[PDB]
């Protein structure tokens, strides 16, 4: 099927467990990196494949094969662009508006499909979502990906609880993309204006406080702020689903305007 | 006799990225004295064009410089000053040779239009930095110079040209830059547009070509004016 | 698996048979085109599913799902490039040499992913080989692939001799790959000067005559030519392997220079 | 007292992309008569660079032009010749400055070694255009002035210092392209590249960030000449 021999596999550098490699072509190889597979890493393992098997998105980081020969890796695409956390604050790239919709219907396209053929990424962050090439957006690893702890800024209230650590519904995605989206519009971080991520997930998460939503820019329009808004919500009965978060993501798109000044004729010639 | 040879100049100095040169053999060629041509008056234009172009994109950087905060302040509206003078020396240098050799002399309504449409022009980026009284002449002239192109092209100018097309574009971002009335110039916009629209389907290639370029830049220019 | 339900799916325009419109994003649908579809049909369609379901690679058209309601169609990404076929001559884009290598070790990557999974693209032209946003290269349909008449020019002689129209093997998919890359080299085309279809496919097939290689650049090293020749040879017993080619267009992009003149020290601050 | 007063026209004129104010107020702001820091030596450089370059770029085009062939020839034979004399008249004025008021009082090392490149640069570019005896006479003050920067260079100045790297860069480029002797070019830059390698490990991240384009442009111009 997709296993692929240990024979005809490199692995260049130790950039990522994640190895830099070729095999016909430059791809990355996820080695496991412990010698021995419990029976539960390897339950886990097997779900990563059955996970990465079903998903086939122009928005999804390629799946190229599994090597279980020796090591359990799985053999991903490789590509070339930061991985948005990096131009989030780190590079400090500062996209223009009319790019700074582009990645979010992207990135909303892309969970569509997965939620479409039944699959719950689980928790995200702007690092799993890389900007390859273009601005082309690809959803990344797959570790907490089901078919049905440093960083605790982009995760649901309802996910920290875990009263009893089984349940994960499609509104954990939505709330998930939706923080990624208002990361992607200000350019900025809430809950950094302080140092104590325990005080600051024992607020967001009982509910205390919610992710201040005036650091958006003069430019973007009510509608946004509407829709952000209708994302990062306490409450996720029924917070709005994938399909029409597109629709309306899409809808916004199409009357945004991509110039800030009024441009007349061009040079003759 | 020497026509050709100052038309070459003028190439070669818009090959050579040096507009001064060429600005200056276009002037020579028109003050000589004969109808000018489609090429030679697209060189003049684009010639110009672009030297004011220059002159108004440094004035552009020197203003949002000086509105920033202390002699610094004093000297960037000496530097202010000093790129008026150029960018006014320049426009009225256009503006008395277009009033003198050519518009007088002008034969078909399409040069007529075109020159008229020039005119309005530079009195609009002379209006874009003029003030005061000045400013209201410049806008007075500005709106009439255009407005008589534009019944010409609507009296004859057929309405999928793309010089009626860039004149209707840039009326339209006059009326909302200067004249701060964005009614009008979306109003103007969306007629021509619409009548653009309308005699589409006739155009060949190469005039669909060039014409969709203006068309895009009203619908851009209509999607800024009609957005928040 | 990867059956998809009809009644989720939207046709936008005809611009392909293929159907552009959505799917969870902008995808390409490509309808069979005949509504009773013959068992030797469906017997072709099964056959294209199974040799797309098998290729997972960057350098690879996607392949998105199959739907078989009321009509047959693969669901294949959708990429906003042209076909290289414009670019060749249509466009003539006129790339630079550097820009010039980048495509045939991308196609050469590409051929090399499918040769290894046993697939054979068969026959393969310039307008199969879409150049797909920034100078990424993606293989593109699959309509003779099989795991083991318009244009003539790049489809090879003992292809066309037939005489038993059993064999394939990988020596037709090193020509095809080879002529592509001329094709890319040069950007024109060979057996343009005359307009006898006949004519030329009686001479090159039945190995009268040869392609002209002296079209080829004044910029080009001496390894390309040498490499270019290796390819387009009359006779395909051991005509040199898809590893072996990729390699050696690895060496020699490793080995040429990306500026045509001398540069100084950039301004500084 | 008037330092800074210049110092900030400078600034301003490098932003509002008019190369030519700022020149000239770095030539009054040395022509003053005190010593200069790196910042105003910098914005030195940079002003007489951007106006050389678009000078030097405006005559490679109208060369090229020239080339092709019948009263073009002698028009663009004019044309070269006009521009020739603009280049010679700014490379003139920056080499007498040079030689007046800011090598002789220069007193660090780092400044000899960048006021010698700047000459001996500025000398490459006489040559470039430069024919015949005057060729010959700006080669040789061009080679005198880089291999002087050389010496002090490798006496005192740090071996990975962009400054050194740069002119290791520029010497090699005027053995390649002015002396038509590729092999000392490539034996310099091979040096050069082994000695910043040699010492590249202990190289901080800005120091690393700076070094690294000139030594990206070394690579580049090495596998130029290597290449055939």
């Amino acid at each position: 099927d997709w296993e692929i021999e240990a024979s005809e596999v490199m692995l260049s550098t130790r950039i990522g467990t994640v190895y830099k490699g070729k095999w016909h072509g430059d791809v990355a190889v996820k080695i496991l990196k412990v010698v021995d597979p419990t029976p539960e890493q390897f339950q886990a393992f097997r779900n990563e494949v059955a996970v990465l098997r079903k998903t086939r998105h122009v928005n999804i980081l390629l799946f190229m094969g599994y090597m279980t020969k020796d090591n359990l890796a799985i053999v991903t695409q490789w590509c070339e662009g930061s991985s948005l956390y990096k131009h989030l604050h780190v590079q400090e790239t500062k996209f223009q508006m009319f790019q700074l919709i582009d990645i979010a219907r992207q990135t909303a396209q892309g969970m569509d499909y997965l939620h479409a053929k039944n699959i719950i990424h689980r928790d995200m962050k702007s690092n799993n979502i890389f900007l390859h090439e273009g601005l082309t957006v690809k959803i990344g690893d797959f570790g907490l990906a089901t078919v049905k702890t440093g960083s605790v800024l982009w995760m649901a209230p309802e996910v920290i609880r875990m009263q009893d650590n089984n349940p994960f519904s499609f509104q954990s995605d939505v709330y998930s993309y939706g923080i990624v989206l208002y990361e992607l519009m200000t350019g900025e971080l809430p809950y950094s204006h302080i140092n104590n991520r325990d005080q600051i997930i024992f607020m967001v998460g009982r509910g205390y406080a919610s992710p201040d939503l005036s650091k958006l820019y003069k430019n973007c329009p009510k509608a946004m702020k509407r829709l952000v808004a209708d994302c990062v919500k306490k409450v996720k009965e029924e917070r709005p689903l994938f399909p029409q978060i597109l629709s309306s993501i899409e809808l916004l798109q199409h009357s945004l305007p991509k110039i800030n000044r009024s441009a007349s004729e061009p040079s003759l010639h | 006799v020497d026509k050709e040879e100052l038309v070459q100049r003028a190439k070669l100095a818009e090959q050579a990225e040096r507009y001064d040169d060429m600005a200056a053999a276009m002037k020579e060629v028109t003050e000589t004295g004969v109808e000018l041509s489609n090429e030679e008056r697209n060189l003049l234009s684009v010639a110009y064009k672009n030297v004011v172009g220059a002159r108004r994109s440094s004035w552009r950087v020197i203003s949002s410089i000086e509105q920033k905060t202390e002699r610094k302040q004093q000297m960037a509206k000496e530097y202010r000053v000093k790129v008026e003078k150029e960018l006014r020396e320049i426009c009225y240098d256009v503006l008395g040779l277009l009033d003198k050799h050519l518009i007088p002399k002008a034969s078909n309504p399409e040069s007529k239009v075109f020159y008229l449409k020039m005119k309005g022009d530079y009195y609009r980026y002379l209006a874009e930095v003029a003030t005061g009284e000045t400013r209201n002449s410049v806008v007075e002239d500005s709106q009439k110079a255009y407005q008589d192109a534009f019944e010409i092209s609507k009296a004859k100018m057929q309405p999928t040209h793309p010089i009626r097309l860039g004149l209707a574009l840039n009326f339209s971002v006059f009326y909302y830059e200067i004249l701060n009335s964005p009614d009008k110039a979306c109003q103007l916009a969306k007629q021509a547009f619409d009548d653009a629209i309308a005699e589409l389907d006739t155009l060949n290639e190469d005039s669909y070509k060039d014409s969709t370029l203006i068309m895009q830049l009203l619908r851009d220019n209509l999607t800024l004016w009609t957005s928040d």
